[PDB]
């Protein structure tokens, strides 16, 4: 409903082309501090830490990258850097203390999307890859090497994979299908499809596992968000019988990204979407929009915690520009979302009412506040 | 040089401008008026929705301005207390040939019932050729006869200020000689960039100050009823004088904001003239100071100095008075806090746009108009603590 | 009458004329008080018995049965005239019978006339057997299968069979003269099978003369086709098969080459593939060249060493001698020291006896030997002895 | 005669003044010394003005008096500064006397604080041989550093003997203090300088050392310099400089200040622009404010060598315009990029030239990667190389021309294998990048956008028709028919291909079927029959394939749609003929992925032929051993050969030989004895156990394809002489046999 203008940002030098899915952020050295991971087509991966401009380190693989990620894949306990090339490859890097990898295993071709999580409830984290040809494939690191698992065949193209709490309270895997549609993949030890009209060939992106409380990030979900390239956004609640509709927003831009971030700091998470022309939307769970217009055309987008300055995690927004630069906005924290004033904010607390009753018309209140604020004596 | 605290200001809204504005674009109304160079004028406000507020920016269309013109200055005021009315004034330039044709428009709806209405004031134009390049539209109030009258002032390319007074008869605004009401505004050398006239409440005296492009700053003490100048003070600085303000810390003082020198404050005008200066430390490190302001920002009851620069900086300065008792630093100005912006800052205001008694800060920068509020949580507890300090003090200390 | 017409000509098929010769004479008492029409036929075949007897004798040194056989033509043409006669039926069966033997008589003077042409020839230096066969063919082509009623069967074949072997002989007498290896090899066998079938199963001059002719045919047959028979045989077993034949020249020349040690001998034949039997479709080629005069039969060592220009030189250059078929040529090589003894017993075949030692020109014993060889190879005796 | 009085203060300066007078006298009076104007002079005997009020006198004769008096006044005035102020000092034991003389630290002498300036200015009213002056205003006082830094450079370059000292005026203190800012404060300066080689020593100078032998003294002709500043006004004060050189230095100084004011202006303009005052302070608004102004050199090295909206909607001199020079370098580089994209767009859109590598790289940078597709190559064994590279290039060329068939144009990369294609649309430009690496062939699709969803929602159609799977399928199935028609063990590659694509996309046209066939092969071994068939595949209308080594059977024809059909056949268990076989279908009219009952029907004919070629052609495999056994049971084996063989009677080859077939049976019995005794090695005695049916065959030394048989059967009286065929060479066989058949007849006639 209102626009803002964030100022503080860092510019990172980056020369190369990439897919929209070849960027992320997470801890690779296991120091509870997130670092930025970017991977271009040319076969190199760059990590960014603190608020430098040059990459922290360069790790070289062989092929052409399509997906990168960081997570607990071997179930060994650490966090690991997974990089899957376009042709057939798959690499792990062991960044925790050039930079040749330490593993290599060929996989099916036409890799498009990557996800690391436990989708069954067995306590072991598996790796899921979607493909350009409506094929989804799950794996597992069998104590070692990566053995395969159930494969799902689809009709509409895939754009995003997400793991979210199911109706009964178990992990469930979603994939996106064109036409603002999605599909739940049957658990791996056949594929159900839901539709939410527009062109049937409309690209759709999905995100899930949005926090709702404070300290519930260990186990909790039920809300997931959808975006379409023609410029519509929706927030859906899982429930059991059907999917409850929370809010639907129609914009006039080409939406191609979808993430979640905590800017207010009250535990809840807010949906963050970006377009090709740089018009970013930030929406809470009560349909409150904040627009940031970075006057530039955008290739890739990212949103999440990042260790920017003085070694401390803070929410950050990351933009990749056609001008070979990456912008990190790190002072993006907001005091609140809506716009209010002192009178409305002070009317909530009953202490103000008690104080006024003990002290004995709105203009009178305004005069009292002016005298209290500007003429204390 | 190092901020002694964090900035308490949070940004609320941001309305983007298609084209840039200039220092004279800002004007009052509780509303606000901002004019772009290419003939587009916007009137800001806020609207109440049950339990929230919504910024509103509505564009205004004035009448006798050609599409090829280019606005230079804008000002406004309210008519003197005896007579109701709102007066607006715009000085633009018609692009008729290589030599532009300066003009001047004055808007006032004389019809009763909708005198204050801005829609009516949109089309009430009075056209007026200039014969000089206008610089700034200012207004002043003068005790004439037994009443008070508000008169315009307009710097011109000719080094003179042109007074435009209204007629109680044919109800127009005509130029009148300056010397009749403002004897201190004669015999200039450069073009007056900013001029400030400070009345003394409950008195027939006043103090006038001005600064020009050559760096010449002149302050004169004048009595109104006698129409006599009491004293003259003059200094010669460097760089254009982008701003001069007169404020009380008797015991009056001025703030001078040159575009190439640190902002300075001259103290004890009536008792020492323009000799005692306090230069604000390290305020020339952020490009060029463009705008300025003097108001209470910390809600303490004492003045603070706001300085907006071209390096996109919003430095705030506080006065360390003699009550602290440190002669090595007694009676000094220190940097309270500092903020950063995305675009160069051109103008500032200080107005309760919302209607809660707290004064929002409107900052006009090259890309648009920012509204900055005090951190509501920070301010929400000051009210309650000062109320608690005053309910117990009601009986315990004073029965 | 058919009851007594049982022996008839069937008894006359054999060379036993005695039965008919007396039966036809006693016919008067053998057909007592019968129809006086078969008596004429009985007298006709009685005289036919004598005509056949003299023909088998073939002596004729009144002379010649030419028209003395058509002396029996009035009866042969008028046995029938249409105790009276029953007429047609089994009485004109005699008329049907007579027509069988009319051309028997006719072709009989024709065959005795061919005999007489050979008898008149019986001379000169080269009898043309091919022209003889050409003259023959017409007689049996016109006599072919018009007497073919049952009771003529013994002689009806026998006469034809006779000229059959005669053809089989006469044609052969031509084919042997032209190096017809297999055609001559087969013609005798056709007669030989029928010869012992008829001749052996029981002799007039015809018989003895026919065996004489066929035997000298075999005698010269084993001689001319010597090399081909010798190679495919046993090493020294063929000289019993060529010791069972009258004038064997391989055995005879052996004595001359052993006693007097004749170190060279050959049989030249002016020009045909070569030795043996060849398929007609095989690559024949042409008998041309400066040495295209074969020496087919050589019975010492190989044919000379470097002395065979002068086996055709003294042949064409002295051809006035040998073409008389009644003389011998003789020359003397200056360096070779080889007195040739070429002599021509045949129109094409010639026998050279080249020596390696001095012979002068007074070796009369070998001259007599060559004369004896020629007098059994010219067909002199077989045609001279056409009558006792 | 004229006389002029002189003060006694210069009592011992009578010789020294004689120098200072001469330098003053020689100027106006060109050369007892005589001068021409005839003037003859002779020196005679008897607080600023008192000490020089014009006690020796001057005795002169004229053959002027004011000129004579003026020169004497100039003589003392010049000598006053030279002798009373010049020798004054400028400002471990030797480490301070040499340090105070330089004046780096300490304090300047009071002479050069209030007296020297006034005294030097004094000889501007009175004519003197060493004096100067200048002036300036400056629009502001930023320039004192920007003037002094270059003034020192100018002084040093003109004459390096002088060294500049800057003595500020320490706001708060007063004259006689010179120790080597604040807003609205009148800053001062005393930026003097001196040559230090003129102590212990008395063309750049104008005066002379007077006379060394003239009374034996050292004339104080030492030069000096002083550039004073009073707020906004500079005044030079020279001494003893060469006249033309001194005037040139003054002119250079005033021109330098003029340039500094010219840079002050054209910076005041930028400042006015900063607050949005374009109309009020324009360029050339008033020798450097003229319209032909080098507006980019005066925002650069400070020296004498549309703008009015320069930052519209976009040492303070080297700081406020050093950002202007960079602001107006972000648009001379945004247009060099913006025009290079519109040129190509216009050229490619309607106008249906080779572009360089840099332009293509820029086009790729300004575009987005929308989609890609990759497909493996299944011919190279290392991916389970000339043989691989040549096939890969043919694949590339075949795909390139397929892309052209739907409206794509190749991009001729200009010289300063990857291949790019283009297709221009109203929405924008679509670009492809075809390249092959390692084992996989991959294709990427860029897009450069230029009412807006008519390009991105139409760019997917170009993706839906890419067809990289079916194209590779068809290429693979067309790369086998050519090899069939003519190592690389084709069946293994076939199995690998079928494992890779068991199903097969529907956009291809070619098809394949793999099957196996089992043949009985009861009598002969399957492994032996396969080898035997492989030797005589030509008689089988087939062809072998040298793939340890294995052989493969192929066929071909042109069935019709679906065009050519190609087969490839490869081999208790010893009597099982497992026959692997394939059926390959290929199209001819459509060589591109245009967007199986024929295969099943063809498979039927293939199976029928695979049946026939064994079930009927296996009889000649065992018959080869039958014509080897009858070379060197056996009586029963002979009847088997005659069961299936060509035989003709002897009457069918020569008409003559029909005679033999009509004669005695005993003759053959007689015949058979001869050959057995004549040719034992060639004759082969076969006879029945009851001897009723006796056989006899003669062999050939070379004519192995035809044999002659002798048959005798006494029991029924039947017999025959025929020739069995498995023609020229057969006649030679009928030669050696024939002569014996008539020689036995010869033995009969006798």
């Amino acid at each position: 409903m209102r626009s803002v203008s964030y100022v503080q940002r860092v510019a990172l030098e980056f020369s190369g082309s990439l897919f929209p899915h070849a960027i992320c952020l997470g801890d690779v050295d296991n120091d509870t501090l997130n670092e930025l991971v970017v991977g271009d087509t040319s076969g190199k991966v760059s990590v960014y830490k603190n608020d430098d401009s040059r990459p922290w380190l360069t790790c070289s693989c062989q092929g052409m990258l399509t997906c990168v990620g960081v997570g607990d894949v071997c179930n060994k306990g650490k966090n690991l850097l997974v990089a899957v090339s376009a042709e057939g490859w798959f690499h792990l890097f062991d960044l925790t203390p050039e930079q040749r990898p330490v593993f290599k295993q060929h996989i099916p071709a036409n890799t498009k999307v990557m996800l690391i999580s436990d989708i069954d409830g067995d306590g072991c984290r598996e790796l899921v890859v979607g493909y350009t040809d409506r094929v989804v494939r799950a794996f597992r690191w069998e104590e070692g090497q990566l053995v395969s698992l159930k494969k799902w065949m689809l009709e509409g193209q895939v754009d995003s994979l997400s793991v979210t709490l199911g109706p009964l309270g178990l992990p469930e895997l979603m994939v996106s299908q064109p036409g603002c549609a999605y599909a739940i993949l049957l658990c791996t030890w056949d594929v159900v499809l839901h539709q939410t009209i527009h062109n049937k060939n409309v690209s759709t992106h999905l995100i899930g596992n949005i926090k709702q409380g404070h300290g519930t990030e260990s186990s909790g979900s039920g809300l997931f968000a959808l975006c379409t390239l023609d410029g519509t956004l929706k927030l859906m609640e899982e429930m059991e019988e059907a999917d409850k509709l929370l809010w639907s927003v129609q914009v006039d831009h080409q939406l191609f990204a979808l993430e979640k971030l905590d800017v207010t700091g009250n535990g809840h998470e807010e949906v963050v979407a970006c377009a090709w022309d740089g018009q970013t939307y930030i929406i809470d769970h009560n349909r409150t929009v904040v627009r940031f217009q970075v006057d530039e055309n955008i290739r890739a987008f990212c949103a999440g915690l990042y260790a920017c300055k003085e070694g401390r995690n803070s929410p950050c927004l990351v933009y990749v520009t056609f001008n070979q630069k990456i912008y990190v906005y790190w002072e993006v924290q907001l005091e609140r979302m809506e716009s209010t004033n002192l009178v409305k904010l002070l009317e909530t607390k009953p202490e103000y009412h008690s104080l006024l009753q003990e002290l004995g018309d709105l203009p009178v209140t305004r005069a009292l506040l002016h005298q209290t604020l500007y003429h204390p004596d | 040089a190092v901020a002694a605290g964090p900035c308490p200001l949070r940004e609320d809204s941001f309305t983007r401008f298609s084209s840039q504005s200039n220092v004279y674009g800002l004007a009052g109304g509780g509303e606000l008026l901002a004019a772009t160079l290419k003939g587009k004028v916007l009137g800001f406000r806020y609207q109440d929705l049950r339990q929230k507020i919504r910024p509103v920016a509505k564009e205004l269309q004035f009448n006798y301005i050609p599409v090829d013109a280019e606005i230079v200055s804008i000002d406004t005021f309210n008519k003197s207390p005896p007579k109701r009315g709102l007066v607006v004034g715009i000085t633009f330039i018609k692009d008729s040939g290589d030599k532009g044709s300066p003009f001047l428009n004055i808007y006032c709806d004389y019809e009763p019932g909708s005198e204050y209405n801005l829609d009516s004031i949109a089309q009430s134009c009075l056209n007026l050729e200039l014969q000089f390049t206008p610089f700034q539209l200012c207004h002043a109030e003068v005790q004439v006869g037994d009443q008070l009258e508000t008169v315009f002032l307009l710097s011109g390319n000719d080094p003179a200020i042109h007074l435009y007074k209204e007629n109680e008869g044919l109800h127009q605004f005509e130029e009148q000689p300056v010397e009749n009401l403002f004897p201190e505004l004669t015999n200039l050398t450069s073009s007056v960039l900013w001029l400030d006239v400070h009345n003394f409440p409950g008195t027939s005296r006043r103090l006038s100050a001005l600064g020009c492009q050559s760096g010449y700053v002149r302050v004169a003490h004048v009595d109104q009823r006698s129409r006599e100048v009491l004293q003259m003070w003059s200094v010669l600085q460097d760089g254009p004088i982008s701003r001069v303000i007169v404020f009380s810390l008797d015991e009056y003082s001025v703030l001078v904001a040159s575009m190439l020198e640190p902002a300075v404050v001259y103290r004890d005008l009536l008792n020492r003239g323009l000799e005692d200066q306090l230069l604000l430390p390290g305020s020339d490190q952020f490009d060029s100071v463009l705008c300025s302001l003097v108001t209470d920002v910390d809600l303490d009851g004492r003045p603070e100095v706001l300085v907006a620069t071209y390096g996109q900086e919003l430095l705030c300065y506080k006065y360390r008075g003699p009550e602290s008792g440190l002669p090595e630093a007694q009676h000094g100005f220190h940097l309270l806090w500092q903020r950063s912006f995305s675009s160069p800052l051109l103008a500032m205001a200080h107005v309760d746009l919302t209607g809660d008694g707290l004064q929002e800060l409107a900052v006009v920068s090259l890309k648009g108009v920012h509204i900055l509020q005090h951190s509501l949580i920070q301010a929400s507890e000051l009210v309650l603590t000062r109320l608690r300090h005053q309910v117990e003090q009601r009986r315990r200390r004073l029965q | 009458e058919q009851a007594v017409l049982e022996t008839f000509f069937s008894h006359l098929g054999i060379f036993s004329y005695d039965k008919a010769k007396d039966n036809v004479e006693k016919e008067r008492e053998a057909n007592k008080s019968a129809g006086g029409s078969w008596l004429s036929l009985l007298a006709a075949l009685a005289h036919l018995a004598a005509a056949e007897k003299v023909y088998h004798s073939l002596t004729y040194l009144k002379d010649s049965i030419r028209t003395i056989y058509t002396s029996l033509h009035n009866e042969l043409k008028k046995v029938v005239t249409g105790l009276g006669g029953t007429a047609p039926h089994v009485e004109e069966l005699l008329s049907h019978l007579s027509e069988q033997l009319c051309f028997f008589v006719q072709a009989r003077m024709e065959i005795a006339d061919f005999y007489e042409k050979m008898y008149t020839l019986s001379t000169q230096k080269f009898i043309n057997a091919e022209e003889l066969v050409g003259l023959l063919d017409a007689i049996m082509k016109k006599y072919s299968s018009r007497f073919h009623h049952p009771i003529l069967s013994p002689l009806e074949s026998s006469f034809q069979l006779e000229v059959d072997v005669l053809c089989h002989l006469l044609k052969a007498q031509a084919q042997v003269s032209e190096w017809k290896f297999l055609p001559s090899l087969v013609n005798l066998h056709s007669a030989h099978t029928k010869l012992q079938t008829w001749g052996q199963i029981f002799p007039p001059h015809l018989f003895l003369w026919l065996m004489k002719l066929k035997n000298m045919l075999l005698a010269k047959f084993s001689f001319y086709f010597h090399e081909a028979l010798s190679r495919q045989t046993t090493a020294s077993e063929m000289k019993t098969l060529t010791a069972k034949a009258n004038p064997d020249f391989f055995g005879k020349i052996s004595s001359f080459i052993r006693k007097y040690d004749a170190a060279n001998v050959s049989l030249i034949f002016d020009n045909f593939q070569g030795h043996g039997y060849h398929h007609p479709h095989s690559y024949r080629e042409a008998p041309k060249g400066v040495d295209q005069y074969p020496a087919v039969v050589s019975l010492p060592s190989d044919r000379p060493v470097m002395h065979w220009p002068n086996v055709i030189m003294i042949m064409t250059d002295r051809t006035s001698d040998l073409n008389s078929l009644e003389k011998v040529v003789h020359f003397y090589d200056d360096k070779v020291q080889s007195t040739y003894f070429l002599t021509r017993p045949e129109p094409h075949f010639t026998i050279v006896i080249i020596f390696e030692s001095k012979k002068s020109e007074r070796d009369s014993h070998f001259i007599s030997f060559l004369n004896e060889v020629s007098l059994a190879l010219k067909n002199p005796k077989v045609f001279a002895s056409l009558k006792p | 005669v004229l006389h002029l009085a002189l003060p006694t203060s210069c009592r011992p300066w009578l010789p020294a003044l004689a120098w200072y007078l001469r330098q003053n006298l020689l100027i106006f009076l060109h050369s007892l010394d005589i001068y021409l104007y005839c003037i003859t002079l002779a020196f005679v005997d008897e607080e600023f003005e008192q000490l020089t009020q014009v006690a020796p006198r001057l005795r002169l004769d004229v053959w002027l008096e004011e000129k004579l008096r003026g020169a004497a006044r100039q003589a003392l005035a010049d000598a006053i500064i030279e002798l009373q102020l010049l020798p004054a000092s400028l400002c471990r034991q030797k480490r301070r006397t040499t340090q105070l003389e330089e004046g780096e630290v300490g304090t300047l002498h009071p002479v050069f604080a209030r007296v020297a300036q006034r005294w030097m200015e004094f000889m501007v009213q009175i004519g003197c041989a060493s004096v100067s002056r200048s002036s300036a205003h400056m629009v502001s006082r930023f320039l004192l550093p920007s003037i002094l830094s270059e003034f020192t450079a100018l002084v040093t370059s003109m004459a390096g003997d002088t060294s500049v000292r800057i003595f500020e005026q320490h706001l708060g203190s007063e004259p006689e203090i010179f120790g080597p800012p604040r807003p609205a404060a009148e800053r001062h300066l005393l930026l003097l300088g001196r040559n230090f080689l003129q102590w212990r020593r008395p063309a750049m100078q104008r005066f002379e050392p007077g006379g060394d032998g003239s009374s034996g003294r050292n004339a104080p002709r030492q030069r000096l310099l002083l550039l004073e500043v009073v707020d906004k006004k500079l005044q030079l004060l020279t001494y003893n400089w060469a006249p033309d050189l001194g005037a040139a230095l003054g002119r250079a100084l005033v021109r330098l200040v003029q340039w500094q004011n010219a840079r002050a202006h054209l910076i005041f303009c930028l400042l006015s622009q900063k607050l949005g005052l374009f109309h009020h302070y324009g360029q050339l608004d008033f020798p450097f404010l003229l319209p032909t102004m080098e507006v980019e050199t005066l925002i650069r090295s400070a020296s004498p060598p549309p703008f009015d909206e320069a930052l519209r909607d976009i040492d303070p001199v080297t700081y406020h315009g050093q950002q202007f020079l960079e602001i107006k370098m972000a648009e001379r580089r945004e247009l060099e990029r913006q025009m290079k994209m519109e040129n190509l767009f216009v050229t490619w859109q309607q106008r249906s030239m080779p572009i360089s590598a840099g332009e293509l790289e820029t086009l790729k940078q300004s575009s987005r990667l929308v989609h890609y597709c990759a497909t493996a190559m299944l011919f190279d064994p290392a991916a389970w190389e000339p043989w691989l590279k040549e096939l890969s290039l043919a694949f590339l060329q075949q795909y390139v021309q397929y892309l052209q068939s739907i409206g794509f144009v190749l991009v001729p990369l200009r010289p300063p294998t990857t291949y790019h294609l283009q297709r221009a649309l109203p929405g924008g430009i679509i670009l492809m990048e075809l390249a092959f690496q390692g084992c996989y062939f991959c294709v990427k699709q860029f897009a450069l956008e230029c009412l807006s969803m008519l390009f991105t929602e139409e760019c997917d159609k170009v993706r839906d028709l890419m067809h990289v799977h079916s194209f590779s399928y068809d290429f693979h199935l067309r790369l086998v028919h050519q090899h069939v028609l003519g190592g690389y063990h084709l069946t293994t590659f076939l199995r690998h291909f079928l494992a890779h694509h068991p199903d097969g996309p529907h956009f291809g046209r070619n098809h394949i079927y793999q099957g196996t066939l089992e043949l009985p092969t009861p009598l002969i071994a399957a492994h032996q029959l396969y080898n035997y068939v492989a030797d005589h595949a030509s008689s089988y209308h087939m062809k072998p394939l040298r793939m340890h080594n294995e052989y493969a059977l192929v066929s071909a024809w042109h069935s019709s749609d679906d065009f050519d059909v190609s087969l490839l056949v490869c081999h208790a268990e010893r009597h099982v003929l497992r026959l692997q076989f394939f059926v390959v279908l290929t199209s001819q009219r459509e060589l591109f992925p245009r967007l199986f009952p024929p295969l099943a029907a063809e498979v039927g004919m293939a199976r029928a032929r695979l049946a026939q070629l064994v079930r009927l052609a296996g009889g000649h495999c065992r018959r080869d051993t039958l014509w080897k056994r009858l070379f060197l049971l056996a009586l029963a084996e002979l009847e088997e050969l005659l069961e299936a063989v060509h035989a003709k009677s002897i009457g069918d080859i020569d008409p003559q030989l029909d005679c033999f077939l009509s004669m005695t049976v005993s003759w053959y019995q007689s015949l058979i004895k001869v050959l057995l005794s004549r040719f034992p090695q060639s004759c082969r005695h076969f006879q029945s156990p009851d001897l009723g049916t006796q056989y006899l065959v003669v062999l050939n030394q070379k004519f192995t394809d035809c044999f002659v048989l002798v048959f005798l059967d006494s029991h029924l009286g039947k017999t025959s002489l025929t020739v069995v065929f498995r023609l020229v060479s057969t006649y030679h066989h009928l030669e050696s046999v024939i002569n014996t058949a008539c020689f036995t007849l010869w033995t009969r006639l006798l």
